[PDB]
């Protein structure tokens, strides 16, 4: 019965905020749901009370928007919709430049953030 | 021309932080 | 392509609305 | 041993019962955001510290204008951003005549912020 109320998280909220119990037994799990603007990153969306009365979790929701990958020297990075999770951008080269690497990239779940499936290609020769 | 990309990133980072900021106040 | 500007406006408006929301918390001082 | 509180680029003191001329170290005065700015922080005070200087964190930031849209057969250039004070420029392609302004400023408009000049046109 070592854990107190769970911390407030930037990415998730508790499902069922009733309970009102101020102390939680070692081992109890609380189910969480992503706050708006965040996407599910892991299967397990829980907080667990461990032996030392701290809540243990990984970051299981992440901010949904990727950043713009930058300028494509000798070519073009085109937004099709936005830069949000799931969305895709396309790369093309101008003139007669040969594009090496990927022609598209999707904003996808990665590490402890969100990111591009493929990097910016190059436009050479 | 890169300024648009810079602004988009500026706004995207702000949006995330403003959302974190709101949760911090909610906690209080 | 107008999509760059549309995204900029989307984020600008969303951030504005968010800042207004923070304003309610500021107001309590 | 502080003197009267300053008006800053982004905020001015609440309560204009003017310059009671000296303030003891530790006094805090509330400020309000100047137009074109929004509250950024809960704390809107200046404090007079040991060295008789007013100390503050920055509690107001620039309001943001919106992107004005596409310029048919011309180009809109962000020089800085779309924030209060910033300027954008307009150009037309080829040999088109630009009618209207070649620039616009993000400026105070009544209770928000807005563009001094609208999108030009590119003709003939």
């Amino acid at each position: 019965s070592n854990c107190g109320p769970p911390p407030t998280l930037s990415f998730a909220a508790p499902m069922d905020i009733t309970l009102t119990e101020t102390r939680f037994k070692t081992g109890t799990t609380l189910k969480y749901t992503c706050l708006p603007g965040y996407v599910r990153s892991h299967s397990t969306q829980t907080l667990t009370c461990n032996s030392d009365g701290e809540w243990v979790y990984n970051t299981f929701c992440i901010y949904k928007r990727c950043r713009h990958p930058g300028e494509l020297r000798n070519g073009q990075v085109e937004i099709k919709t936005d830069l949000s999770f799931g969305s895709q951008i396309e790369f093309s080269c101008s003139e007669g430049f040969f594009l090496i690497g990927s022609t598209t990239s999707r904003c996808e779940v990665q590490d402890r953030g969100v990111g591009w499936s493929h990097p910016l290609p190059q436009c050479e020769i | 021309i890169s300024q648009e990309s810079k602004l988009i990133n500026t706004l995207t980072d702000e949006n995330e932080k403003l959302r974190e900021e709101l949760q911090q106040y909610y906690a209080l």
